[PDB]
């Protein structure tokens, strides 16, 4: 059943429809009268649904789209590898890792750009990165450039395939729909085939190459007569000394003795304490056990050979009574939407990036990364902000979704239409929890202020006073740290060091030590849950009400991204879904940010510092069990406190973060212009500037318009996200820098 | 509820009355016009002020013009 | 009302608009006999809006004067207790007014 | 129409699951919609407050809280089935309305049995300023 | 036999409700209907006396336990209790003027309980019938705030 | 010397400025070898520096109680006092410039307009008449004159869209 329907040549390969720019919608092909047509054009460029109603060009379109982001994202890691073999200091961090900070973008000397080259150690000088780069590359065994270089062309080769198969695959071999709608043969080929074999080819990556590296590392031979991998690989005398396990030969593999391997397959938990990061042994175990997982879970499905399990069968066998028809025709619209695809696949991957940001910063899997504060900051703030835009494009496409591809025929009583059905109940009950959260957390946050104010501290939720200890967290982190004594007996230690005893720590600095929970802990979290629940509360209402609802009843043929419906109703301003994502925007900016102040400050004032002799002096005075409880506590103590060397970094190496957080402000600050405002207050201004104009004849031939409604509104939001994005990405790179 | 008026300046091609989801608009026979039409708003109290007849409206300026003001129970669009 | 499909008759009105109570009863007196007069006479003098309305002014403007004027320096509130040497001196960069 | 149509109690309704939108308290105090037509076989439509609902082959009816609701469902059901129905008016008194179309042929058409209201035989822009009309009560588009 | 649990109130897909097992359980809809505000052949005074003695009794709680002098033993337990009947007091005013608000006019739309059988009018859906209520109320509400103080005086455990 | 501001050449303030950067420059000189390429970037660093603290000076500008370089604003005290190569002369500098992108701008929009379908002509641009007129534009301000003078440059308002007030 499951074959390779292609057709060949369905669209020629030539510039016609690069001369005329406006080609893929027939509104957009007359020709620009009016300057809107521009912000239409660069706005349903790559909005297919609009430009043909077939699902099989449209399948193919997406499909070299995603090549193409291939090409683009391996033309990129391409770049960044040429980069670190040519303008980097690698070579010098990797002989002192813990006293040359990394540096892999050299400014040039054009403009006062010198001080932009700073003194990181080594005999060079460049932008201090905060990428970790040089952890990864110290974790996948790589000595010398000549490596980078090689990985970087290897890397262009690739992406240069890539786009290569892009355009094959469209305009040269073009597969049907038949093809695309293949899920079975797609999740067994991206189970076992992509994620099994990336798993299984990185753990023996690990195996014959990164461990010997990182073995000999950190015993302190200097990387210059460290042998290449190559001479790891083929001869089993040099492997056979630093592992033992290696002079049987592959014998324990078939005669099932795994036991055997458990010097470099090992079963520890911590972190490695010459440099910091997790056992590279415990890693390709972990990397084996991954591929064994996904060999196994790759062979569920039922796609040519009778055995496997068919989806539809598995949604619609699962039935129950309160929910009707139980995932009756879910796969009926999986199979033939592709906005709902990508509102579950954007969701899961914004979820899987959030646990990424929060697994590596509890457990640092690289070489001197935990004592390199920036580093971690950085990935756990990026990967942070990452996630969450995942999310709320997975509604915004939830929504499209809804406006577009739902339709009722094949759903009468299952559960998609009786979501729809009781979507006034989920939106009061998380409009009750989202009040009640909010008043228990954020008045607590002000009650606490009041009592600071009125001189009364014994009053407020703090530890000293009346406190609310979270029981829960520390019982979960007391289990954990006694889950190798009882429920995993086999493991050396606790598989983190939140929860632990001891203090690890590289080169003087503190690499990760245990983290203690109290009232300020809990009343951040609660502020977090709140937060979140906001916003999916008003995620969840735009995808609901996108179709219809008590205010706009014909809200579906009216389209997904339209401004309003009128004045009309007291006024339908930002009804659309398109706006519901648009203030999810915002909701998701507030949430991440006070997400990333609570990770720097209490990383800062509890985990990170310097060990001494004397005890462990961290990077600030320990004020977050004091200063966390208020407002006003947490601005003097984390915005106050710190972004002092923000302010003093100009003439010094770390000015243009000080310049880049001053346009941050500027662009957040001109965002509030386009959320504010209207547009017919501008089209009037732009009115008499066309006046203007005429008088002197430069009229243009295109006549001059204001942004649209939803245009301004996007604009708003890109502006304040840049802005506010770009404001802390300075503001916790300079102090982190200047600092830690 | 609100006010909505129709001009001479209307020419009929009856699709003011299709985009309005109220039964505000209806359409008379006139002779100012080659279509021998006008629009004209016989349920009046019924309209939100919604502005989709003006949208719908061709002619420049409109014909169709909706005043807001003195809101009651059926305009604000309240179904409680 | 609901024959087989139908759910509206207009002369049943009460049943179309779906004004339905859900959780409605009409037993009378459930508590005891006697009990019901200890508070029947507790209410009649203050049943009236005027006369409650007038009570809760009452005790209100009557408990709220009691309050500070003699509410406080009784429970020791920390507003009628005065200082003991705090806060003459003002200004941290010189001029030391008061 | 020719004859104006009265409402029948007995008609059926469509087979529907339980909603949250739908009739409020404002049925119950203030007035509520009714929309009825009369159908050829089983098909499935969308309710404008609701999800999905399989109606029944005859006559059917419809309760919807506005009168915005009763023609987004008229609208629907004529752009995809050329279905053509009609709704009413229900009053917390028992008093019945007929809003959609008196003369029967919509307001598409004209049918020359309307009269001209609320139309001006002055240009838009023509009206006189509000200085003009100030202190009267009457609007300059009122006029 | 799908046993649809999930159905529409008297199986009327038009309206709000849908018939639930949080509303259909027998031992919720027993409860709720036996709680006084549902008992309808009772008097609104009597309605109000039950309702301020347990409001009264539950808001004592808080004022005594998180009050600004709950450090003080002795004192603590007579400013929350009379606290608790200032804010009953203040709840009394708030359902007078509602009293006065809601009842200026006369409701012509009956109740329907289920299969019919409807009584002619609540008494609490009156002017002066919720003033009885509100009356009772907070009478209710002092007796309850009293009731607590004095529970918080003898005792063989805490307060 | 004029509004208080005494010459960069006999500053006090400005040479200590140039003695400040001068130290934290040579403080990085410290770290690394002089026959290294960071020793050879900062060397050039620094005479670019010391080129610029002598040019800055010498040639007629002056400062006041900041040792940070002024310029003096006022046309004829700027031209009686050597002063105007600070804005008088740049005055005319960008005006020539700036006359010049509007002239093509409006040569373009003109030569465009009288095109079937000109809108067209803005999103797809043509180079051999656009490079014509870029390089046709260096008489901008002879252009501009004579044109004001005939009624080619402006347009009487009777052919202009005007506000209905
Ligand atoms: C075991 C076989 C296999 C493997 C490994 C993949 C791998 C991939 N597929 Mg999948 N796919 C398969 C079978 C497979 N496919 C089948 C059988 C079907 C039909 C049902 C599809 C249909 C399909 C669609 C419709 C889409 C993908 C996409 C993707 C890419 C997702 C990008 C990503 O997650 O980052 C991982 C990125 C990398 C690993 C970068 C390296 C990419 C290398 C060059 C690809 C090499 C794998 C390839 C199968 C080798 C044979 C091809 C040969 C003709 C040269 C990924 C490379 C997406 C896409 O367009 O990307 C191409 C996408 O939208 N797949
Ligand atoms: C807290 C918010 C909230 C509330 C109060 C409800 C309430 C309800 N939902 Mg919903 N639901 C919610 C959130 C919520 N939902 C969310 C977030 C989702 C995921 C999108 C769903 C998905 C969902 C489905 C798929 C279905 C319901 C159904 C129901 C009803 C039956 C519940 C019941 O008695 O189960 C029993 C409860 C206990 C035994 C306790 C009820 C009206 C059902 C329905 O439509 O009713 C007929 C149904 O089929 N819900
Ligand atoms: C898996 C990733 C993915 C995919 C495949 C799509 C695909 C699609 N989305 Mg979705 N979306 C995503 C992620 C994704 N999106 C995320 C993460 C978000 C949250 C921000 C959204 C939010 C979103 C909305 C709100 C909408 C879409 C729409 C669309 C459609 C057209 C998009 C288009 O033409 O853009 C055209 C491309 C551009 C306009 C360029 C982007 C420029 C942005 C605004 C600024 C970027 C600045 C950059 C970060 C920094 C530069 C700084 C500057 C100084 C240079 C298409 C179906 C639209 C639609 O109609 O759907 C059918 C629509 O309304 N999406
Ligand atoms: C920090 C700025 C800020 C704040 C505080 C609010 C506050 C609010 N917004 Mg908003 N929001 C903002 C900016 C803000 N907004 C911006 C800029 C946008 C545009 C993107 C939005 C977008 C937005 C959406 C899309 C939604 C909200 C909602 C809400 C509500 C959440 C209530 C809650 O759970 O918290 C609890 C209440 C508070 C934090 C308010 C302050 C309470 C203090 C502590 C006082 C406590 C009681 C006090 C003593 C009483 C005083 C008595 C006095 C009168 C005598 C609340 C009214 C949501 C809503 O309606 O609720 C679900 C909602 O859906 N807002
Ligand atoms: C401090 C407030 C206050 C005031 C001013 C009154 C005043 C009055 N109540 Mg009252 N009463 C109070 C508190 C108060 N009571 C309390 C706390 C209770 C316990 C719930 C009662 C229970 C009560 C009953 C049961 C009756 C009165 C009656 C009376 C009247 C006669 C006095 C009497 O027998 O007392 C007692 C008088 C109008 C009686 C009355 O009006 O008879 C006609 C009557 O029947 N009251
Ligand atoms: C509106 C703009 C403006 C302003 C505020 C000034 C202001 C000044 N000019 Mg100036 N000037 C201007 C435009 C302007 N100028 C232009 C466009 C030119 C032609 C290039 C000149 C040419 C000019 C000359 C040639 C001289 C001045 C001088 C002066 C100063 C004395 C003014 C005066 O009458 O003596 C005060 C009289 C009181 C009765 C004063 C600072 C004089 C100067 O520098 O003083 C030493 C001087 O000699 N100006
Ligand atoms: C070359 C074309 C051209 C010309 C001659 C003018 C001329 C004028 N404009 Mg306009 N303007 C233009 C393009 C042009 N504008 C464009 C493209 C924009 C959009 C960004 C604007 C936006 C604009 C605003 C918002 C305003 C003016 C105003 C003005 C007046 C003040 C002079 C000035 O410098 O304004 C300042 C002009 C700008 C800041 C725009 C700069 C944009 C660049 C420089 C134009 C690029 C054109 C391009 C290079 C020509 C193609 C060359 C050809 C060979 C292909 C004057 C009548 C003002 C007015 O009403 O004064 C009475 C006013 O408020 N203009
Ligand atoms: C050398 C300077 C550029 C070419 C000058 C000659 C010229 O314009 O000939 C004109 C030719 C073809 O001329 C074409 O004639 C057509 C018929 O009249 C249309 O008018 C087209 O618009 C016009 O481009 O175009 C070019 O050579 C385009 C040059 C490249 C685009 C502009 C420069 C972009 C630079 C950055 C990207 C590349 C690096
Ligand atoms: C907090 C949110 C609480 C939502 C409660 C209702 C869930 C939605 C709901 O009613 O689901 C009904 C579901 C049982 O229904 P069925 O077994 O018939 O449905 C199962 C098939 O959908 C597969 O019960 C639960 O999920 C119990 C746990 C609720 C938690
Ligand atoms: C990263 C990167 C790179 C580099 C490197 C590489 C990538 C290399 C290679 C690699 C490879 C090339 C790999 C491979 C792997 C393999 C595997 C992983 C396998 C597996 C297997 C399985 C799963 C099974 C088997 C078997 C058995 C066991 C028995 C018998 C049967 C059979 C045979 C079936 C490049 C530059 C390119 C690009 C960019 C990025
Ligand atoms: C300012 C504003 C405008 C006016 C803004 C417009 C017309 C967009 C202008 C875009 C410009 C032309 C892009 C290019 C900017 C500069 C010309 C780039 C200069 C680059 C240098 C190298 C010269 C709206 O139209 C609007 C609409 C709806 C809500 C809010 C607003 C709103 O706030
Ligand atoms: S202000 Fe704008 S968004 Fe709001 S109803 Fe008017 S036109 Fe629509």
């Amino acid at each position: 059943k499951v074959k390779i329907a292609v057709d060949r040549n369905p669209v020629e390969t030539n510039f016609e429809k690069w001369a005329k720019p406006g080609h893929f919608s027939r509104a957009l092909a007359k020709g620009p009268n009016t300057t809107t047509w521009i912000w239409n054009l660069h706005a349903d460029a790559h909005d297919f649904d609009n430009h043909t109603s077939d699902l099989e060009e449209i399948s193919r379109k997406v499909f070299s789209a995603h090549f193409g982001q291939l090409g683009i994202i391996l033309i990129w890691l391409s770049g960044m590898y040429f980069h670190g073999a040519r303008f980097s200091n690698y070579e010098g961090w990797l002989s002192d890792p813990t006293h040359i900070k990394p540096s892999a973008q050299v400014v040039w000397p054009i403009v006062g750009q010198e001080i932009l080259n700073g003194d990181v150690g080594g005999g060079f000088q460049g932008i201090q990165i905060t990428s970790g780069f040089f952890q990864l590359w110290r974790a996948s065994g790589i000595t010398s450039e000549l490596q980078l270089y090689s990985t970087a062309i290897g890397g262009l080769v690739l992406a240069a395939a890539c786009f290569f198969a892009g355009w094959f695959h469209y305009h040269k071999a073009a597969p049907k729909l038949e093809w695309f709608q293949n899920v079975e043969s797609m999740l067994n080929h991206h189970l076992a085939g992509l994620l099994g074999l990336g798993s299984l080819a990185w753990a023996g990556h690990q195996i014959h190459v990164s461990l010997p590296v990182n073995k000999l590392l950190d015993a302190g031979v200097d990387p210059k007569e460290i042998p290449l991998p190559h001479e790891f690989l083929l001869n089993q005398s040099i492997i056979a000394d630093l592992y033992p396990s290696f002079s049987k030969g592959l014998a324990p593999f078939f005669t099932l003795n795994w036991a055997e391997y458990s010097d470099f397959l090992t079963f520890k938990g911590g972190l490695n304490p010459v440099t910091g990061g997790l056992w590279l042994s415990d890693t390709a175990h972990h990397h084996l056990a991954i591929a064994v997982l996904f060999l196994v879970a790759g062979h569920q499905y039922r796609t040519n050979w009778g055995i496997g399990h068919s989806i539809k069968d598995i949604l619609e066998s699962h039935k129950g009574p309160f929910t009707g028809n139980g995932h009756a025709g879910l796969y009926e619209i999986l199979t033939t939407s592709w906005h709902a695809q990508l509102a579950i696949n954007l969701a899961l991957f914004g979820s899987l990036s959030i646990i990424v940001a929060h697994h590596m910063y509890a457990m640092p899997p690289y070489p001197y990364l935990a004592t390199d504060y920036g580093t971690q900051l950085s990935l756990f703030t990026h990967h942070m902000w990452i996630g969450g835009f995942c999310v709320v494009g997975a509604g915004a496409h939830a929504a499209i979704f809804m406006v577009r591809d739902y339709d009722p025929t094949n759903n009468y009583n299952n559960l998609l239409d009786r979501v729809i059905r009781h979507r006034d109940a989920i939106i009061s009950h998380l409009n009750w929890v989202s009040i009640f959260l909010g008043f228990h957390s954020f008045g607590l946050y002000i009650h606490n202020d009041t009592m600071s104010a009125l001189g009364r501290p014994q009053d407020m939720f703090s530890d000293t006073a009346i406190q609310l200890q979270p029981v829960f967290a520390q019982w979960i982190q007391n289990t954990h740290f006694t889950a190798p004594q009882l429920t995993a007996p086999n493991a050396l230690a606790a598989t983190s060091l939140t929860w632990g005893g001891d203090v690890v720590a590289v080169g003087g600095k503190v690499a990760m030590m245990p983290i203690a929970l109290g009232t300020s802990d809990f009343l951040v979290h609660h502020i977090h849950a709140f937060t979140i629940h906001v916003t999916v509360l008003i995620l969840l209402k735009g995808v609901l009400f996108a179709r219809s609802s008590r205010l706009i009843p014909d809200k579906a043929n009216l389209g997904f991204r339209f401004p309003c419906d009128g004045p009309g109703r007291g006024g339908t301003c930002q009804v659309s879904a398109w706006d519901h994502v648009f203030l999810g925007l915002f909701w998701m900016y507030n949430s991440l940010s006070i997400v990333i102040f609570h990770f720097s400050w209490k990383m800062q004032s509890d985990v990170w510092g310097t060990v001494t002799d004397s005890g462990v002096s961290h990077i600030t005075g320990g004020n977050f069990a004091q200063s966390a409880n208020t407002i006003n506590g947490w601005l003097r103590d984390f915005l106050w406190a710190q972004s002092s060397q923000v302010i003093q970094s100009y003439g010094s190496a770390l000015s243009a973060y000080g310049l880049m957080f001053l346009g941050a402000h500027f662009v957040w600050a001109f965002s509030l212009m386009f959320l504010f405002s209207g547009r017919g207050y501008w089209q009037e201004l732009i009115e008499s500037i066309v006046w203007a104009h005429n008088k002197l004849r430069v009229a243009p031939s295109i006549q001059p318009r204001a942004l649209s409604i939803t245009q301004g509104r996007a604009v708003g939001v890109a502006h304040y996200l840049l802005g506010g994005i770009a404001t802390t990405w300075s503001f916790f790179l300079a102090r982190i820098i200047a600092v830690g | 509820a609100h006010v909505v008026k129709i001009y001479d300046t209307c020419i009929g091609c009856t699709q003011c009355v299709r985009a309005c989801p109220l039964d505000v608009l209806e359409m008379v026979p006139w002779d100012g016009c080659k279509a021998a039409q006008m629009a004209s708003s016989p349920r009046t109290e019924d309209c939100v002020g919604c502005k989709r007849c003006e949208t719908a409206c061709p002619t420049d300026f409109l014909s169709v013009r909706v005043y807001l003001g003195n809101e009651s129970t059926r305009s604000l669009g309240l179904a409680y | 009302y609901g024959e087989q499909s139908k759910y509206f008759d207009l002369q049943d009105l009460e049943n179309t608009t779906g004004a339905w109570d859900l959780y409605g009863v009409d037993e009378k007196k459930r508590y005891p006999g006697l009990q019901e007069e200890f508070f029947q006479r507790a209410t009649d003098a203050v049943s009236r809006r005027e006369a409650l309305n007038g009570f809760v002014a009452l005790t209100g403007v009557a408990s709220i004067a009691l309050f500070g004027l003699k509410g406080a320096s009784t429970l020791e509130l920390p507003i009628t207790k005065g200082p003991r040497m705090e806060k003459t001196e003002n200004g941290k960069g010189g001029i030391l007014r008061s | 129409p020719w004859k104006q149509p009265e409402l029948d109690p007995d008609t059926p309704s469509p087979i529907f699951g339980g909603s949250t939108g739908g009739l409020l308290r404002k049925a119950q105090v203030e007035e509520f919609y009714v929309t009825t037509w009369e159908s050829p076989k089983e098909q499935i439509f969308e309710m404008p407050t609701g999800g999905a609902a399989i109606m029944r082959k005859g006559p059917n009816l419809l309760k919807l809280a506005r009168k915005e609701h009763c023609l987004a469902l008229t609208t629907q059901l004529r752009t995809k089935f050329r279905m053509s129905p009609c709704f009413y008016r229900v009053y917390a008194d028992g008093k019945v309305e007929y809003l959609h179309p008196k003369d029967g042929v919509y307001p598409e058409k004209v049918n020359a049995g309307r009269v001209g209201v609320n139309q001006n035989m002055r240009s838009i822009g023509k009206n006189v300023d509000p200085i003009k009309v100030k202190f009267t009560g009457s609007e300059p588009f009122e006029i | 036999k799908p046993q649809q649990v999930i159905q529409p109130i008297n199986g009327d897909p038009f309206v709000g409700m849908l018939e639930t097992p949080v509303t259909s359980a027998p031992i919720v809809a027993n409860y709720l209907s036996n709680l006084p505000a549902y008992r309808t052949g009772v008097a609104p005074n009597l309605r109000g006396v039950e309702i301020g003695l347990a409001h009264g009794f539950l808001l004592a709680g808080p004022f005594i336990k998180l009050g600004p002098l709950r450090d003080v033993p002795g004192t603590a337990e007579v400013v929350g209790c009379m606290s608790a009947a200032g804010l009953v007091l203040i709840l009394a005013l708030c359902l007078s003027l509602y009293g006065n608000a809601a009842f200026q006019n006369q409701p012509s739309m009956g109740k329907k309980t289920l299969s019919g059988r409807p009584l002619p009018q609540d008494p609490l859906m009156s002017e002066e019938g919720w003033a009885k209520f509100a009356a009772g109320f907070t009478v209710g509400g002092l007796s309850g705030v009293a009731w607590a103080y004095i529970l918080t005086q003898i005792l063989p455990y805490y307060s | 010397d004029i509004a208080g501001l005494t010459p960069c050449s006999e500053s006090k303030a400005y040479n200590k400025l140039e003695r400040k950067e001068l130290k934290v420059l040579d403080k990085r000189l410290k770290k690394y070898e002089p026959g290294s390429a960071p020793y050879l970037a900062l060397q050039a660093t620094k005479e670019r520096t010391e080129n610029r603290f002598k040019t800055y000076a010498k040639q007629g500008l002056l400062c006041g109680n900041d040792g940070l370089p002024h310029l003096i604003s006022d046309p004829g005290l700027a031209l009686r006092f050597n002063h105007a190569g600070e804005v008088f002369i740049p005055t005319f500098g960008f005006l020539y410039v700036a006359g010049y992108i509007g002239h093509v701008g409006r040569q373009y929009i003109i030569l465009s307009k009288e095109d079937a379908k000109p809108t067209d002509k803005e999103i797809i641009l043509d180079v051999p008449l656009a490079l014509k007129l870029a390089f046709q534009g260096w008489a901008w301000p002879l252009a501009s004159i004579q044109e004001l003078r005939n009624g080619s440059l402006l347009e009487k308002d009777e052919n202009i869209t005007v506000s209905p007030r």
